[PDB]
């Protein structure tokens, strides 16, 4: 997951 | 004449789009009416570690807060939580709020996405929720917080606010109440998406778009049954067909009934044999029947 | 990570959208200050036999033209003929009208259509202009007067209005002097579209942003020279290379050459459409090293  | 993934006009979206700032991470978020809607990952001290979101909300100081739509700055009177979502009341109305209601899309349907950045709308494209709840988007970092969107009838329906990417081709976004889709975690932790099943009624209404088009060279010349076909889906990758109701419309324009289709289904699965059938050289589930109509007909 | 053909938003664009009426027909303009530009066969009486335009307007009658933004109707000064379209003086300034330029645009490079119905916009996507001065376009009766547009540093750049549909998806506009891209008629008669190719400067953008993206399955390892290639592409329907240093903000940040994605892209023409570049058919060549670039960073 990245956080955006 | 023509098939294209499109989006409706951004226009009244385009104006509820504000800057959201929190100490040194920036991102986007929805204002309509006195209120502000962002991704809670904005009072996050790192993305890299799993957050206590309820602690950072405890410690956090409201004039630590920098929200503006362009060079209109928002004052901040209190901030809630609303799932993975911001709940931020603003000292100020939107006077360009849009007739609105929320909506939590199923998988499937279409919407619109607004990609913004560093508050402000960078364009626009039209998506659809695939099985495993994630969207086809082009969200880079600082894309968190772009609104998903339909128009019907003047009425603004919101659906999505980026969240987080999971994989190149694989967005995942909150609804407006907060919830996640697909239940994924608001957590920089190893979780991976849900296998996806092409949406057989989408792939339907494109192949007839393809017909309607003069694109026939694929066009089986055997006939499956709805139910042999459905013991065929579940097994390669495709959801089964439950309502061949709404194809009668399409199948008198062409002289192609829904078993047709569905056996030139099975051959195209896995193989377009070197050709392309509207610039597409797989089997594309992103248009639904609705699309397809008011694409081809207006109606 | 990802690309998507996006569509600059259209928002500015969307109030300058006028409903122009004229007899039996109806089709949308284009409102900036006092003036209204629309297709000229808004004044066309027949739609199959060649039309007179200029006898048209020689007994046209202003106020057989109406003239509506939203339900606010204006009044019309004046009518003069531009190229393929009209020149409607108004009554009335446009007060959104945006800061804006005329640009006419050139094969190969992207634009945003705004498609409008009725004087109202409908639907929003981007195009790139084909070799033969066609756009893959999605209109249907009604369309004609549809904006096309780039947005570049506050100013709108108009760029395209909608005329008529050759065949399938092959959609014809002019540019806002009037001027027909590819030279097509605004004539009811049987025209043909040339041949397009493939913009291989386009499919190279392309591969370079599926690279930036971690796609490399695709990446040869052997080069191929830029002379061999272009053997290739005019016997496979794809344009040749001039200049390999167009490519070299990319080149900057993939480490790899223009010639071994000459060499990618012959081996993806080899087995057409084996797997997807991005949930995109390999070899799309919609995509320019501007929109590219604007997209991944900024």
């Amino acid at each position: 997951g990245v956080n955006l | 004449a023509g098939l294209r993934k499109m989006a409706q006009p951004s226009g009244v979206v385009e104006k509820c789009i504000v800057r959201v700032c929190y100490g040194n991470m920036a991102l986007n978020g929805l204002w309509l009416g006195d209120t502000v809607m962002c991704p809670r990952h904005v009072i996050a001290s790192s993305t890299t570690s799993t957050i206590d979101y309820d602690y950072a909300l405890s410690v956090l100081r409201l004039h630590n807060f920098s929200i503006s739509s362009g060079n209109v700055f928002l004052g901040v009177v209190g901030v809630t939580m609303r799932g993975a979502l911001l709940q931020i009341k603003v000292n100020q109305n939107n006077v360009h709020t849009p007739k609105y209601t929320y909506r939590t899309v199923r998988p499937g349907e279409s919407f619109n996405i607004l990609a913004c950045y560093d508050g402000a709308a960078a364009g626009v494209y039209g998506v659809n929720m695939r099985s495993n709840y994630t969207i086809r988007g082009s969200f880079i970092n600082g894309a968190a917080g772009s609104p998903g969107y339909n128009i019907n009838n003047g009425t603004v329906e919101f659906c999505y606010l980026h969240q987080l990417e999971l994989g190149s081709g694989c967005h995942v976004g909150s609804d407006l109440d907060g919830v996640m889709y697909g239940g994924y975690e608001d957590q920089p932790t190893l979780q991976v998406e849900g296998a996806s099943s092409l949406f057989t009624e989408n792939v339907l209404a494109f192949l007839y778009a393809a017909l309607i088009n003069g694109s026939t060279w694929w066009l089986s010349s055997s006939r499956i049954a709805v139910d042999r076909f459905n013991e065929w889906a579940v097994h390669n990758g495709m959801t089964t067909v439950v309502n061949t109701d709404c194809f009668s419309i399409f199948a008198a324009k062409t002289g192609v009934d829904v078993q047709r289709l569905l056996a030139s289904i099975q051959s195209l699965h896995k193989n377009f044999g070197g050709k392309q059938i509207l610039g597409y050289t797989s089997l594309t589930d992103e248009f639904t029947t609705g699309e397809v109509i008011r694409q081809m007909y207006g109606v």
